[PDB]
C-alpha cells in the first residue's frame, strides 16, 4: 500500500504493522493470535498397482503432514555394452537437461524455487531419480522428474555430458578414490561385461557418448515393463496414480517385440597385480556371495556388520599400526553377489597385510561368539532403522524391494535380523570361501605376494 | 512456485540502482548552485524575472 | 485428509506462490510435545512419533567450555570421555557391554556453553536408554588413574582438530571475535594445559556445573510420553540442585571484538577464509529473521548447485551462487548462524584457491550488505521455501531430539513448526532490508584467513577496504578485480 | 581436502612460464615458450585470423609468378568478346545496371517532375502575364 | 586543516601498525617446496635472455 511504500522508501520500521509485530515477537512466547493444529502419526499403508502398459506405481500413505517425496526407478551399468559404456554417468552429470517440454534452466529454477531437492543416483542394474518438495509444488516437480527420467538425450545434453565425464575421470584419477579400485575389482571378477563394466564407464569410450549412442541405450533398455514410479506422503493413492497416468500413459507397451534381456552373469576367478610405486599397498580379496533371491543375504549383511563395526577394527587396526584401513565389501545382484575384504596398509609389509586379513575372514568361517553376534545385530539394526526413519531413503528402499522381491520387506527387517544365528553366518561364510578367489593388489611391492594357488591353499 | 523471468529481475535491479543514483542529483545540484551562484542569480533575474521597463529621469 | 486434492494449487495466489502471511498446509500441523519441570530444575521434554522405528534420547547440559578457566582449560573434554569410563554401579566393561547391546549410536558433542549426549535406540528399550544415561551423567566416578590414562587421547584430539578445516576456522573465528573473554578460547582446550587436569579439577567441574537446573532431557521418536516421563523422573530426579553460592567463571557478556587474523601457512594448496558479523542471541527479537538470512545465503559446493549444473550462473535466483559459479577454484561455501545466550555470530566460510583470496574475502560481506538496500522477491521466496522444506525434513529421531533439547534449554519452550513458519513467512522486502541494515550495513567484522597468504599479506590489516566492504556496492572494488 | 581441487572438482590449472626467467638452475626459459598457450590472442596476433576451416585429403598447387604471364588472359578473345561482352554486358550490366536501372530511373523521373513543378511555381511567382 | 590531516594520515598509520606477530615451529613432514619452486617477476621479460646466463 501507500504506507508500506513510504516506509520502504525510507528504511524505517513501521511499528504498528502487524507483520512487524509478528517478526519482532519475543522468541520465548508464541506470536499472539496464531496457534497451529495438533495431529497424531498414523500407520503407513503401501499400495501397488500396474497400468495398461508395464509401468508400475507404488504409494506410501501419509503418516504425518510432511513434504511429499516422489521417484522413478529404472532397472536399466550392467545394461551397457562396450559401444555405450558410461552412458549412465553422462545422464547423471546432466540429469536436469531436458528440451522437450521444459528447459534445463527452467527445471533447475523449479528445483531451486520449490525449496526441495532433486537427485539422480545409479548403481549396477538400477537407476533412481528421486525428488522431494511441498505438496502444492508436487505436480510441476513430477513433470520434471518424468521427463528428465524418460526423455531421450539431446545433442546439447550429450555434448555437456562428454565434458563432465572427462572431468569426472580426471578427478577420480587424481584423488585415487576407492571407486576406481572397485572398478578394477569388478573388471577382474566378471571380465568387462555385465557387472564387470566400470560404474563410471570406460575412459576410452567417453568420446563416443554422443546423443545417438545414449538414445540407442535408452531405446534398448528403458521399457515400460522396467519402470517403477513411487510416491511417499500422499494422502490418496488414486490421486498420484492419476498424476502419473497423465505423464507415463503415452509410453507404448513393449509386448510383442524382442526384448533386450539380461545375459546371465558368470563369475571368473581372476587376479590383478598392478605396480604403482605407491607408499601404501591396497589389497582386495572377494568371493561369490548369493543373489538377492537367496535368504542368506541378511546373514551376509550381519557378517559385514560383524567386521566393519566390531572385529575388523580390533583385530587389525588396533593391534597393528601399518594397517592404514580395512573394510568388508558386500554387494548383492539380481543373479550374483560379491563378499570379501579390502585392506590397505604399508607397502613394505604387504605380505603381512595379506595373511592376517585372510585369517580375519577365515575366523568368521570358524565361528561367531554370542556377544559379538548380538553386538553386530544391534549395530545393523541401528543403521538400517536410521536409514528407514528418513522418508526419502525409506521410499527408495521401498521401490527397490518392490522391483526385486515384488513385495515390501523393509517392514520386517528387524525380524529378519533377529532370526539370524551364528551357525548360519559361519556356514554361509565357509561356503563362500570355497569359491574361486578374486584378488587385486596395487602397491609398490605387489610383485612379491603369495601365488594364486598359495592364496587358495591358505584360504582352504 | 515463484519463477520470474530474468528480464524482470534485471529491470527491477536496474530500477533500484537508478533510484540509488538519483539521490546524488540533488547533491550535484547543490554543489553547482553554491558554485556558480552569480550565474544562477543572473539567470533567475534576467529570464524568469525580467527587469522593469522605465528608466530614471536623470 | 484435506479439503480437495492435496496437490491443489488454489492457495498460490501470489503468482504461483503463497501470500506473505500464509503457510503450507503441511506446516499447519504440529506433533504433540509435552515439557515438564522437576524440583531439581531438570526439564523433561517429549515429542512422541509412534510411526518412527527408533527412539532418541538427548541430554543437554548447559555446562561447557564457557565455565572453564585458563588453569582448568580442557576439563570439558575430560568429563566427556570420563563419563563413559565407569561409574559406581557399572564398570568400563559393564557400560561398554550395555552400550553395545542397545543402539551403539551415542553421539557426544561438547561446544562452548553446552554439552549434548544423544543416544539412539530401539523403541522397546527406551527406558534402558534413560536409566543408563541418567546414571552415567550422575554417578560417574572419576579416578585419578583413569584421568591420567586418557590424557594422551585428549591431547591428540586437540591436535587433530585441523583435520576438519571448517571446524578449526570456526574456532579461530570465535577466538578473534572475543579476545577479552574466555568464550574465545578453543573448545578442544589449551594444548599445554591438557596434561595438568587431575581428578580434583574434574570433580569440581562436574559438581559446580552438572546441577539440576542445567539438565534438559528430550525424547523423540516412538516413545510413550507417560512412560518416558516416569522413567526420567526416576532417573534424573536425584540430580543435585543448583547452589547459588558457588561461583561460575566467565558469566559476563562476551563483547564482540572486531579483528583480522592471518594464519599464514603456505604449502596448503587452498585457503580457508571466514568472515563473521555479530549476530543476535537466542532470546533476541531478530532470532528467526537471521535464520531466514542464513537460508537466503545458503551453502554451496563446486560439485553441486551452479558449480556443475547451469548454462550460466546468472540464470538462477541466487546471487551468492551467481557469484560463486563464475569462480572455478572457489570450492566450498557455507553460511553459519551460531546463536548463544548473550551474543551470536553470523557469517560465511569459504574454502578455495588462494588466487581468489580477495574474492572469498570480500564476497559474503558484499551480498549481505546489498540486502540492506535491495533484495529481490525471488530470493525471499527461495529462502522461504527452503525454510519450509527444512522444517518438514527434520524426520530423524536423534536430530529432532537434539533440537528440542537445545530449544528448551535456550528458550524454556519447544517452538512448533507452525509458529516458525508463521514467523518467517511474514518477512517482507522492507523488513528484510531494515533487519539487514540493523545487523549488516556498515558494521564491524571478524575475519580469519588460514592458508597461503602471499597475495593477501599486503592489506592483511583492518584498512579502509575492510571497513568499506560492509557497504553494498560501496567498497566492492576489490572483489571484482581478479 | 588438502588436494588442489579440494576433493570436489577438477580445476583446469596451468603455471604460465611468463614472469619467470629460469626453467631450471641458471638455464633460461625458451624465448617463445609463451606461444605454447593455445587459443589466446595475447600469445600471438595471428590468432585474430579466426576463420572456421577444417579439411582433410586436400592438396593445393600454386606456381611461382616467375613462370606465369605478366598479364594473363588479357584480350584472350577478340576485343569485342573480352571488353564489350565480358565487361560491358556481364560485369557492368549483369552486376550493376541490371540491379538499379529501375529504382534509379523511377527516382530520377519523380525528382525531375517535382523539380519542374517547383520551377513552374517559381516562374508564376516571378512573372505575371 | 593541519590537525585533521594529521589525524587522517599519521595517527591512522600508527594505528594500522599496532599489529601482534607470532612465529611457531612447524616440524611436520611437509617440505618447503613452494619456496624452492615459486615466485613471479613482473619484469622477467627484461631479464630473460639478457641476464645471468
Ligand atoms: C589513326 C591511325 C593510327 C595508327 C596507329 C595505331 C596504333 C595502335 C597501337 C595499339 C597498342 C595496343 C597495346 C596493347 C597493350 C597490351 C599490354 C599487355 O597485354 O601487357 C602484357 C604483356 C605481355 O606479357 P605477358 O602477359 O607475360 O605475356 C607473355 C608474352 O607472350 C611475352 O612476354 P615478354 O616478357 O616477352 O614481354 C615483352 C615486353 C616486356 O615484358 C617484360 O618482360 C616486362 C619488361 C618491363 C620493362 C620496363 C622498362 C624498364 C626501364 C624503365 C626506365 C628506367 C630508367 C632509369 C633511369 C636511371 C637514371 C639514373 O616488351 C617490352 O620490352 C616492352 C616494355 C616497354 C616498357 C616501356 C616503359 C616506359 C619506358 C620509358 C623509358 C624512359 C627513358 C628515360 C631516359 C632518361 C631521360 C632523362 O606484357 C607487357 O607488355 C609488359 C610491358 C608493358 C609496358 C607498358 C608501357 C606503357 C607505357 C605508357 C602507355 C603508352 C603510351 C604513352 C604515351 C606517352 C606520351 C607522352
Ligand atoms: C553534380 C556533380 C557530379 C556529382 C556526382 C555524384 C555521383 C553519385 C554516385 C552515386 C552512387 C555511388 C555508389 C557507391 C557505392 C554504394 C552502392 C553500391 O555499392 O551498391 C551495390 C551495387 C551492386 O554491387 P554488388 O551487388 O555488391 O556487386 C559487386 C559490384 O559488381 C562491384 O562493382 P564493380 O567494382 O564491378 O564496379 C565499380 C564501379 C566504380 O564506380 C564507382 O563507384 C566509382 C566512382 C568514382 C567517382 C566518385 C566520386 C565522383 C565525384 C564527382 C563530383 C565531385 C564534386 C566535388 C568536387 C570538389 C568540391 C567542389 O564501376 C561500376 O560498376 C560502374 C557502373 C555504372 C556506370 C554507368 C552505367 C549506367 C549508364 C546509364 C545511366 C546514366 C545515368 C542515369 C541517370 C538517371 C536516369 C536513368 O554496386 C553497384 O553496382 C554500384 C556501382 C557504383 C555506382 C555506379 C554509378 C551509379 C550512379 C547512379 C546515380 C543516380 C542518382 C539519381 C539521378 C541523378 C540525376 C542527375
Ligand atoms: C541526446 C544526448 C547525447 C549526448 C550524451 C549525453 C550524456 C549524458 C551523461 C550524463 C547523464 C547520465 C544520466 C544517467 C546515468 C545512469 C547511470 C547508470 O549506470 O544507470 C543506472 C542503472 C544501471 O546501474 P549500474 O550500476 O549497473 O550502472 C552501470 C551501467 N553500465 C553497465 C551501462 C555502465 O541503469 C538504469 O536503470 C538507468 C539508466 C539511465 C540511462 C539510460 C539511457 C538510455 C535511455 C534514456 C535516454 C534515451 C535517449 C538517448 C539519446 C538518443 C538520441 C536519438
Ligand atoms: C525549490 C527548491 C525545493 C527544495 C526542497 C528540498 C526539501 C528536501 C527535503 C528532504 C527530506 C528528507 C528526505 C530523505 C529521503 C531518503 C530516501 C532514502 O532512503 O534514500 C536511499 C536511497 C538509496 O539508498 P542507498 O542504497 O544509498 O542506501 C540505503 C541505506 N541503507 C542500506 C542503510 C538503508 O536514495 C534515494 O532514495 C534517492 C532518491 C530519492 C530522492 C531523489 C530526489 C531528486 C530531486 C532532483 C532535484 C530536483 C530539483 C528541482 C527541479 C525543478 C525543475 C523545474
Amino acid at each position: 500500500s501507500v504506507r508500506k511504500a513510504f516506509y520502504d522508501f525510507i528504511y524505517k520500521d513501521d511499528k504498528s504493522a502487524e507483520t512487524y509485530k509478528v517478526t519482532t515477537a519475543d522468541p520465548r512466547t508464541p506470536v499472539q493470535g496464531f496457534r497451529g493444529q495438533t495431529a497424531e502419526d498414523v500407520a503407513a499403508k503401501y499400495e501397488v498397482t500396474k497400468l495398461a502398459n508395464g509401468v508400475t506405481i507404488i504409494t506410501e500413505s501419509q503418516t504425518f503432514p510432511s513434504q511429499v517425496d516422489m521417484g522413478i526407478l529404472l532397472d536399466v551399468t550392467r545394461d551397457e555394452t562396450n559401444e555405450t559404456s558410461g552412458s549412465l554417468l553422462s545422464i547423471k552429470n546432466t540429469y536436469l537437461k531436458t528440451v522437450l517440454n521444459t528447459n534445463e534452466t527452467i527445471n533447475y529454477g523449479v528445483v531451486q524455487q520449490s525449496g526441495g531437492s532433486f537427485e539422480m543416483e545409479y548403481d549396477q542394474e538400477t537407476a533412481y531419480f528421486k525428488a522431494n518438495c511441498l505438496a502444492h509444488d508436487a505436480t510441476d516437480v513430477f513433470s520434471m522428474v518424468a521427463d528428465c527420467a524418460l526423455e531421450p538425450r539431446s545433442t546439447v545434453a550429450a555434448s555437456v555430458g562428454v565434458e563432465k565425464n572427462q572431468n569426472t575421470h580426471k578427478l577420480e584419477s587424481y584423488l585415487k578414490t576407492g571407486e576406481l579400485f572397485n572398478e578394477s575389482v569388478f573388471k577382474t571378477a566378471y571380465g568387462l561385461k555385465g557387472l564387470g563394466l566400470p560404474l563410471k564407464g570406460l575412459r576410452g569410450n567417453v568420446k563416443n557418448l554422443s546423443s545417438y549412442t545414449l538414445q540407442k541405450f535408452q531405446l534398448e533398455n528403458i521399457t515400460p515393463n522396467r519402470i517403477f514410479v513411487c510416491a511417499a506422503g500422499v494422502e490418496s493413492h488414486q490421486e498420484f496414480v492419476d498424476l502419473v497416468q497423465t505423464k507415463l500413459a503415452q509410453i507404448p507397451s513393449a509386448e510383442g517385440q524382442k526384448t533386450h534381456q539380461r545375459e546371465k552373469s558368470e563369475y571368473l576367478g581372476g587376479e590383478v597385480r598392478n605396480l604403482t610405486e605407491e607408499s601404501n599397498v591396497t589389497l582386495a580379496l572377494l568371493f561369490q556371495s548369493v543373489p538377492w533371491s537367496s535368504a542368506d543375504i541378511v546373514a551376509f549383511n550381519v557378517a559385514a556388520a560383524l567386521l566393519n563395526n566390531l572385529r575388523l577394527k580390533k583385530n587389525l587396526l588396533q593391534k597393528y599400526a601399518y594397517f592404514d584401513q580395512a573394510e568388508a565389501l558386500n554387494f548383492h545382484f539380481t543373479d550374483s553377489g560379491l563378499f570379501g575384504l579390502r585392506t590397505s596398509g604399508s607397502a613394505d609389509r604387504a605380505k603381512d597385510i595379506l595373511n592376517h586379513s585372510i585369517a580375519e575372514l577365515k575366523a568368521i568361517a570358524s565361528g561367531v561368539n554370542a556377544d559379538e553376534l548380538l553386538t553386530a545385530k544391534a549395530a545393523l539394526k541401528n543403521s538400517v532403522l536410521s536409514a528407514l526413519e528418513r522418508q526419502t531413503d525409506r521410499l527408495e528402499e521401498t521401490v527397490k524391494n518392490v522391483r526385486t522381491f515384488n513385495k515390501i520387506q523393509h517392514t520386517d527387517y528387524v525380524k529378519q535380523i533377529d532370526s539370524v544365528t551364528a551357525d548360519q553366518v559361519a556356514k554361509a561364510v565357509a561356503k563362500v570361501l570355497t569359491s574361486n578367489p578374486t584378488f587385486v593388489a596395487q602397491g609398490s611391492q605387489v610383485n612379491a605376494l603369495p601365488t594364486y594357488d598359495a592364496i587358495r591353499n591358505l584360504l582352504k | 512456485m515463484y519463477l520470474p523471468t530474468f528480464y524482470k529481475l534485471f529491470h527491477e535491479t536496474n530500477a533500484f540502482r537508478l533510484k540509488r543514483y538519483v539521490g546524488y542529483g540533488p547533491l550535484l545540484l547543490t554543489w553547482s548552485i553554491w558554485t556558480l551562484y552569480p550565474a544562477l542569480y543572473n539567470m533567475i533575474y534576467s529570464d524568469f524575472i525580467p527587469p522593469e521597463r522605465g528608466v530614471p529621469k536623470r | 485428509k484435506s479439503e480437495r486434492l492435496q496437490f491443489s494449487k488454489a492457495r498460490l495466489t501470489d503468482f504461483g506462490e503463497l501470500p506473505q502471511g500464509e503457510i503450507p498446509t503441511a506446516l499447519q500441523y504440529d506433533r504433540p510435545c509435552r515439557v515438564e519441570t522437576l524440583a531439581n530444575g531438570v526439564r523433561l521434554a517429549v515429542e512422541p512419533s509412534s510411526v518412527s522405528p527408533l527412539a532418541a534420547v538427548s541430554v543437554v547440559v548447559r555446562a561447557g567450555t564457557r565455565q572453564e578457566t585458563l588453569e582448568t582449560s580442557g576439563v570439558a573434554q575430560f568429563v566427556q570421555r570420563l563419563v563413559l569410563r565407569g561409574t559406581s554401579k557399572r564398570n568400563r566393561e559393564q557400560i561398554e557391554k550395555e552400550l553395545a547391546l542397545l543402539g551403539g549410536n551415542l553421539k557426544v558433542q561438547v561446544g562452548r556453553e553446552t554439552t549434548t549426549y544423544t543416544l539412539s535406540v530401539l523403541p522397546e528399550n527406551v527406558e534402558k536408554a534413560v536409566d543408563f544415561l541418567g546414571d552415567i551423567l550422575q554417578n560417574s566416578v572419576f579416578n585419578k588413574q583413569q584421568v591420567e590414562a586418557e590424557k594422551e587421547a585428549v591431547y591428540n584430539n586437540a591436535l587433530s582438530a585441523q583435520n576438519d578445516q571448517q571446524g578449526l576456522l570456526l574456532e579461530n573465528i570465535h577466538f578473534t571475535a572475543y579476545r577479552d573473554h574466555y568464550f574465545g578460547q578453543p573448545t578442544h582446550g589449551i594444548r599445554e594445559n591438557l596434561h595438568n587436569i587431575t581428578d580434583e579439577v574434574v570433580k569440581n567441574f562436574v559438581k559446580t556445573n552438572y546441577v539440576g537446573s542445567n539438565f534438559v532431557v528430550a525424547a523423540a521418536g516412538n516413545v510413550n510420553s507417560q512412560a518416558f516421563l516416569q522413567a526420567a523422573e526416576k532417573a534424573f530426579g536425584t540430580v543435585a540442585q543448583k547452589d547459588a553460592t558457588t561461583f561460575v567463571p566467565n558469566t559476563e557478556k562476551p563483547y564482540f571484538t572486531p579483528s583480522y587474523m592471518t594464519i599464514r601457512d603456505d604449502e596448503m594448496h587452498n585457503l580457508n577464509v571466514g568472515v563473521f558479523f555479530e549476530a543476535p542471541s537466542w532470546t533476541d527479537p531478530d532470532f528467526f529473521t537471521i535464520n531466514f538470512f542464513q537460508r537466503i545465503l545458503g551453502e554451496y559446493q563446486a560439485d553441486k548447485y551452479t558449480g556443475q549444473h547451469l548454462n550460466t550462473s546468472d540464470r538462477q535466483y541466487s546471487l551468492i551462487h551467481k557469484e560463486l559459479g563464475n569462480l572455478p577454484d572457489v570450492t566450498i561455501h557455507k553460511t553459519h548462524y551460531l546463536p548463544y545466550s548473550d551474543t551470536g555470530l553470523f557469517g560465511s566460510y569459504f574454502y578455495g584457491n588462494e588466487i581468489f583470496g580477495n574474492q572469498m574475502l570480500f564476497l559474503s560481506q558484499m551480498i549481505l550488505s546489498e540486502y540492506a538496500s535491495y533484495i529481490n522477491q525471488a530470493e525471499i521466496y527461495r529462502a522461504r521455501a527452503k525454510y519450509f522444506n527444512e522444517l518438514l525434513a527434520e524426520q530423524n529421531s536423534a536430530d529432532i531430539a537434539s533440537s528440542i533439547a537445545t530449544q528448551v534449554t535456550y528458550l524454556n519452550r519447544r517452538v512448533p513448526r507452525s509458529e516458525v513458519a508463521k514467523r518467517i513467512s511474514s518477512l517482507d522486502s522492507g523488513l528484510i532490508n531494515r533487519a539487514a541494515t540493523r545487523w549488516f550495513w556498515d558494521k564491524e567484522l571478524a575475519i580469519v584467513t588460514w592458508g597461503p597468504s602471499h597475495g593477501l599479506i599486503a592489506g592483511s590489516h583492518y584498512n579502509r577496504s575492510i571497513k568499506r566492504s560492509t557497504l553494498g556496492w560501496y567498497g566492492n572494488t576489490h572483489y571484482y578485480i581478479v | 581436502m588438502n588436494v588442489t581441487g579440494a576433493g570436489l572438482t577438477h580445476v583446469k590449472d596451468f603455471h604460465s612460464d611468463e614472469m619467470r626467467v629460469f626453467r631450471g638452475g641458471l638455464r633460461h626459459i625458451a624465448d617463445k615458450q609463451g606461444n605454447l598457450i593455445y587459443g589466446s590472442v595475447n600469445s600471438s596476433v595471428r590468432y585474430y585470423h579466426d576463420k572456421m576451416s577444417y579439411e582433410r585429403g586436400f592438396i593445393q598447387h600454386s606456381r611461382s609468378p616467375s613462370n606465369q604471364f605478366i598479364n594473363f588472359h588479357f584480350m584472350l578473345g577478340g576485343f569485342r568478346t573480352y571488353v564489350l561482352e565480358r565487361f560491358f554486358k556481364q560485369v557492368w550490366y549483369r552486376r550493376n545496371i541490371r540491379t538499379f536501372w529501375f529504382p534509379v530511373l523511377i527516382s530520377y523521373t519523380s525528382g525531375c517532375i517535382t523539380m519542374r513543378m517547383y520551377d513552374n511555381n517559381c516562374y508564376d511567382y516571378f512573372y505575371f502575364s | 586543516i593541519l590537525p585533521f590531516k594529521y589525524f587522517k594520515t599519521k595517527a591512522y598509520y600508527r594505528n594500522l601498525l599496532s599489529l601482534r606477530w607470532e612465529m611457531y615451529a612447524v616440524r611436520d613432514g611437509v617440505y618447503y617446496n613452494h619456496f624452492k619452486y615459486g615466485g613471479y617477476n613482473s619484469r622477467a621479460y627484461q631479464f630473460r635472455g639478457y641476464f645471468w646466463a
